[PDB]
RNA sequence: GUGAUGCAUGGCCGUUUUUAGUUCGUGAAUGAUUUGUCUGGUUAAUUCCGAUAACGAACGAGAUCUUAACCUGCUAAUUAGCGGCGAGUACACUGUACUUGCUGCUUCUUAGAGGAACAUUGUGUGUCUAACACAAGGAAGUUUAAGGCAACAACAGGUCUGUGAUGUCCUUAGAUGAACUAGGCUGCACGCGUGCUACACUGAUAUAUAUAACGAGUAAAAUAUGCUUGCAUACUUUUCCUCCGCCGAAAGGCGUAGGUAAUCUUUAUCAAUAUAUAUCGUGAUGGGGAUAGAUUAUUGCAAUUAUUAAUCUUGAACGAGGAAUGCCUAGUAAGCAUGAUUCAUCAGAUUGUGCUGACUACGUCCCUGCCCUUUGUACACA
């Protein structure tokens, strides 16, 4: 049962496991911090 | 001048005669045409009744046809063909000029 | 990322030399910027294909499709509504019965090609029955491809 | 009568005069039972 | 000057024609880069490292690729370009380097020079599977 | 795989006529079988000639039980 | 030169038990960017082991109902697993996965008495147990199969109890102890 | 103006038509060929359109329908095959055979090759029916023409 | 009804006379014959009756009859 | 006569049965019979070697040919390819993508023919005979593989409802001949198969590039006249695949290019598993589609029993699976589609074609089923 959200090593799964968040909001936060699957920088 | 049949030996012998006559008459002749084979295949069920293992069998008919061109009189070419062609082969004629 | 070290001597004289996937996005961006075409509002409630069964849910699918259409016109200059439907064909699920391929709706493609004809990027003629790119459109797309190449290179 | 140029009633086997198991494949208009024995003379030779 | 060669392997057939030029290599209207698979792009690229780009800088090879699966097209274009370069070496540019050219190509593998005859077999009787048939009920 | 009695008696019956023409070279020994042999199948000619070569390489190191 | 997914050349490989190295048979001949190669394995017996270990993983991951045969997305899933593994733990994903395979295989099985396990089928059974663990983790475990398989790999490599392959090995050895 | 493939199918079906016509009408003598007595069938076809194994089988049918003894009839058939010069022969006549139980017999001479593409190309076979008082007698007669050269034959001079 | 006209008998009587060989087709539903501008559905029964009169012979086949005229029918059917 | 009788028959077929078995001449050993046709080794197999009262034969096995495959710079180009130049459309600098037309040429698009692969060559295993391995060239070393022909004998196996193939018996005006109206095998407590679509994130979803081959394709419309929409008559060709341009969300409709076909569909290229980026990120969920009404168009004189069909509403099981039980060893399992058959319309059926090209053999007789030898029988419809 899903309970994660966006309210509180930049890759999706790493950030998701760190912050206990959904993958979508994790990618959103990743783009927020930086600014289908692609090779890492 | 295109020929058509189903067996290869007849077309081979008649084409041999055709280019031998072409060499004899030393006329303007186009190169031979060697078409990819066209096959007719059907598959039917054996066992006329409805009993036993369902067994089918397949068939094949390989149709052979080639083309050539010659610059000669239509009457003389049709005569020299009809003299030495087997009625089992069907041949049509197209003339060329240059 | 998408760039790779080219080991041979290129030409870059036309649009096939540039990547199609990003060139269509660049043309869609230019299309939205210059507002060359309409949306049109008439098609905002129709699925692209019978087997699609879902809305495109992007709001720019007409621009995407038009960019694709122009890519098609260049890549093979003798097209038709049937050829376009065949290329845009997708799967269609008949419930219990097995899934079958099916073509896209033809009205959307007809509207897109009429819009392109009005824009003059594509024309018609008895000889070369399919839709063809004009000479002005040819030179314009050549310079657009060179511009995109320079933009993504230097 | 109620004849028509449509459906299975417009044609039948040319030997057995039956409407069952008739192949229109290349317009042979024949039944499988008789065709499986007429194949050799017709030119239908089982090969592979 | 100009020579035409072919590569036939799997379903796809590729044809090449190597001429004098400056290193213009074309795949139909596209190039070797816009195929899509970056995985097979380097597979095609392997002869470039095996032989040398500086010598390709003096030869233009046009290529027509048509028919079959994408992997088969990649393999066929590899075969065609290998045969074309070996023929151009044997004919026009130089033979002494061609002696080491064959030695290096065959050292890498036998697949580049000659394709494989692997193709599908006629599916047999019995059922949907080629070697499998319908489920038996007693 | 083993061999067939027919090809075996073929190999036995040949050689005895023109062993003089028969030499060491394997391909030449093939060609002499093509020349002297009247088998229509090319593959069957190939197989019988291979058996003759195998029979040959048994000679001049012991008896061959015939010829 | 060659780099898997253009990332790893695995120029360093752990010695393992000197038999798993030949079992996986990964080398310059077996090197590739993406899985799902065109290597043959049904003309001999050694070629079957010659298929690379990652290739065997991708072509064994595919078995669950409708998902069967989708080895393009097996490529995708293993690529994503490598990506996430490389920074969830600093070790090379291929190397840590290699140690996982090394210690995830049963060595003695008591089917009918007990029999020592050949290296080939020790590797095959380790892979099979890992695949079953990943499938039962795609079963009702909230998280994606990417994280499921990655956690299974790292758990097998570090020898923790939460691993289904290790639990099944323990069950097999318990049967061995009961018989003997 | 018809397709060549449909034309070939028509040629085959007409070949079957004329073959069964010849089988029906030609029951008193051998085969003198085909035309591309004579007046009747030539006019019929124009109006409608606008040592042999077959001979041996029909000869056995001729010897059979009149009530001649089966054993001597077939024996004379094989004598005819041997005097013609065939390598061998095979005559089967199956049916009631004067009893209420179905029965068949076999009379084989020579090799009688029975399987293979060259076997088909070399063996000639014929089948026929005889209408009798309380049943149908089925006759199958096979003759192999003497040997181009047979694949199996090997002889070096 | 389907009463057979006397003249309907007569024209086919002359028609088979002037040739000697005819095929009347077993099917009767076809309105016209390739060599007859006459309803065959008035002719097959007449030919079958003349057959049972032992004057013409028919070898018979599938979808074709192939009747053959004998020597002793022309004098009878002439008048 | 699709009325009975396949237990009266013919022919065909399905099984014993894709295995390895069957028979003869002469010889030899009250008779049925035995030997040949085997102790042993080997195997694709009574296949060979060999021992041998057997010697010598015939069938079956073996063999042949198509498919991909290499070459024969053989043989050449139609409807194919290669170019060269005739004018270029934009770019480089001392040819390039797209168009126009003729022809230096035929490996390439291809087939006529033939060749090439025979344990080939050596390092080995073998009674040094039959048999088998390694390594190499080679596209071709398990017959290179996949396709078909299947002996002798038998079943009282299926079919007289395929035949004007067929005997006997039965029937015909209230037909058991034919036609016509309507009706059924599509209904269902259930069962068993053949099979179709799910349980997802290895996936639900939107974009597009890289996509193949077997394939398959031509007694009727409408117009006018007369009588009074219908009847008769004269005119072209509508009666296959169809491209295109329009109309319609679609279904589908309208008018034409082309093709009786490597020429037009389409083929410098038709499907799906893709693809890369993006919504979602395992929450009976958005998965999933059992499930309804409302309809719109086509096929057919006729669709009610919603034939077929696009549209919106409808929202079951299903968390990888009971007792049981089926199939399967390499471009093949499985997944995915798709051509063809029946077809006026209808694949969820059969048969072919291809893509993605997997977890695991060089074996064993434990079950099941066969084959051989010995043996015991009171069985022989075994």
């Amino acid at each position: 049962k899903l309970n994660h959200a966006v309210f509180i090593v930049i890759t999706p799964s790493a950030i998701a496991e760190k912050y206990k968040v959904n993958l979508s909001v994790a990618r959103a936060v990743i783009n927020h911090l930086a600014d289908s699957q692609k090779l890492y920088t | 001048i295109a020929l058509t049949s189903k067996n290869l030996r007849a077309i081979e012998k008649v084409c041999s005669d055709i280019m031998k006559g072409a060499k004899e008459k030393n006329l303007n002749v186009s190169g031979p045409v060697r078409l990819p084979v066209k096959t007719l295949r059907i598959t039917t069920r054996k066992s006329p009744c409805g009993e036993g293992t369902n067994t089918w069998d397949r068939f094949e008919l390989r149709i052979y046809k080639r083309l050539i061109d010659l610059y000669s009189q239509c009457e003389v070419v049709t005569q020299m063909t009809s003299i030495n062609i087997d009625p089992v082969v069907e041949v049509e004629v197209i003339i060329t000029d240059s | 990322r998408l760039l790779e070290p080219v080991p041979f001597v290129k030409t870059n004289n036309c649009i096939k030399d540039v990547d199609a996937d990003l060139f269509i996005r660049s043309y869609a961006t230019h299309l939205k910027l210059h507002n060359k075409i309409t949306y049109p509002k008439w098609c905002t409630f129709v699925k692209t294909g019978k087997g699609r069964k879902l809305a495109p849910l992007n709001e720019d699918w007409y621009f995407i499709r038009a960019s694709s259409i122009l890519r098609r016109l260049y890549l093979h200059p003798d097209i038709g509504v049937g050829f376009l439907r065949r290329q845009f064909s997708s799967k269609q699920r008949r419930g219990v019965a097995p899934n079958h391929t099916s073509l896209a709706s033809g009205k959307i493609l007809r509207s897109i090609l009429q819009q392109l004809e009005n824009l003059g990027y594509v024309e018609q003629n008895p000889k070369k029955k399919g839709r063809r790119l004009t000479t002005k459109g040819e030179n314009a797309i050549n310079n657009f491809a060179r511009y995109i190449n320079k933009k993504v290179y230097n | 009568v109620h004849p028509k140029k449509y459906g299975q009633g417009s044609r039948q086997c040319r030997v057995c005069s039956n409407k069952h198991a008739i192949i229109r494949k290349y317009n042979i208009n024949i039944c499988r039972q008789c065709f499986r024995e007429r194949a050799d003379i017709i030119g239908f030779k089982k090969y592979r | 000057k100009r020579v035409q060669t072919f590569g036939k392997k799997k379903t796809a057939v590729a044809v090449a024609t190597v001429t004098n030029g400056k290193g213009l290599i074309k795949l139909n209207g596209k190039n070797l880069d816009l195929v899509e698979p970056y995985i097979l792009k380097t597979k095609v690229y392997e002869p470039l490292w095996l032989i040398g780009s500086g010598k390709l800088k003096n030869l233009d090879i046009r290529i027509r690729v048509k028919g079959g699966g994408q992997t088969s097209q990649i393999y066929a274009i590899r075969q065609a370009i290998g045969k074309g370069i070996i023929s151009y070496y044997q004919k026009y540019v130089d033979e002494s380097t061609k002696k080491e050219l064959k030695d290096v190509l065959l050292r890498y593998d036998r697949s580049l020079l000659v394709g494989d005859t692997r193709r599908c077999e006629p599916k047999k009787f019995g059922g949907k599977g080629a070697r499998a048939r319908y489920q038996k009920s007693y | 795989r083993v061999r067939t009695k027919t090809i075996k008696r073929a190999a036995r019956q040949i050689v005895e006529k023109y062993y003089a023409k028969l030499t060491l070279d394997f391909q030449i020994n093939k060609k002499i079988t093509e020349e002297v042999a009247i088998i229509p199948s090319k593959r069957m000619k190939n197989k019988v000639a291979g058996f003759v070569t195998h029979l040959m390489k048994r000679i001049q190191k012991g008896p061959v039980r015939g010829i | 030169d060659i780099k898997l997914f253009k990332k790893w050349s695995y120029e360093e490989i752990n010695i393992a038990d000197l038999s798993l190295v030949d079992c996986i048979a990964v080398s310059q001949k077996a090197c590739v960017y993406t899985p799902h190669t065109a290597g043959r394995y049904q003309k001999k017996r050694f070629r079957k082991a010659l298929c690379p270990i990652v290739e065997r993983l991708v072509n064994s991951m595919m078995m669950h109902g409708r998902n069967n045969g989708k080895k393009l997305k097996a490529i995708r899933i293993v690529a994503y697993a490598f990506e996430i593994i490389h920074l969830m733990t600093g070790e090379n994903p291929l190397q840590v996965f290699v140690n996982a395979v090394q210690k995830g295989g049963p060595r003695e099985d008591s089917t009918r008495q007990a029999v020592d396990v050949s290296p080939l089928r020790r590797v095959n059974q380790a892979i099979y147990l890992i695949c079953t663990g990943a499938r039962n983790a795609a079963f009702r475990n909230i998280k994606s199969i990417s994280e499921c398989l990655a956690e299974e790999i790292i758990n097998c490599a570090n020898e923790s109890s939460s691993s289904y392959a290790i639990k099944k090995k323990d069950e097999i050895e318990r049967v061995a102890k009961a018989n003997r | 103006p018809i397709s060549k493939k449909r034309k070939f199918i028509n040629d085959g079906v007409f070949q079957a038509e004329l073959n069964e016509f010849l089988a029906r009408i030609l029951a008193e003598d051998g085969y003198s060929g085909v035309e591309v007595r004579i007046r009747e069938l030539t006019s019929l076809v124009q109006k409608r359109f606008f040592l042999c194994a077959m001979a041996q089988a029909e000869s056995l049918r001729y010897k059979l329908l009149k009530g001649l003894a089966v054993r001597r009839a077939c024996y004379g058939v094989l004598r005819h095959i041997m005097e013609s010069g065939a390598k061998g022969c095979e005559v089967i006549v199956s049916g009631k055979l004067r009893a209420q139980r179905a029965k068949s017999m076999k009379f084989r001479d020579g090799y009688l090759i029975s399987t293979g593409e060259p076997s088909k190309r070399f063996v000639n076979t014929a089948t026929r029916s005889a209408q009798l008082k309380q049943g149908v007698l089925g006759i199958k007669v096979k003759i192999m023409l003497p040997t181009s050269i047979l694949p199996d034959n090997i002889s070096v001079l | 009804y389907s009463y057979i006209p006397k003249q309907n008998k007569k024209l086919i009587y002359e028609y088979l006379f002037k040739e000697g060989v005819i095929v009347v087709e077993k099917d009767a539903k076809i309105p016209r014959h390739p060599h007859l501008n006459v309803p065959n559905l008035h002719i097959m029964m007449t030919l079958k009756s003349l057959k049972s009169r032992n004057y013409v012979e028919e070898k018979y086949n599938w979808k074709h009859q192939y009747f053959i005229l004998n020597n002793e029918g022309i004098e009878y059917l002439r008048e």
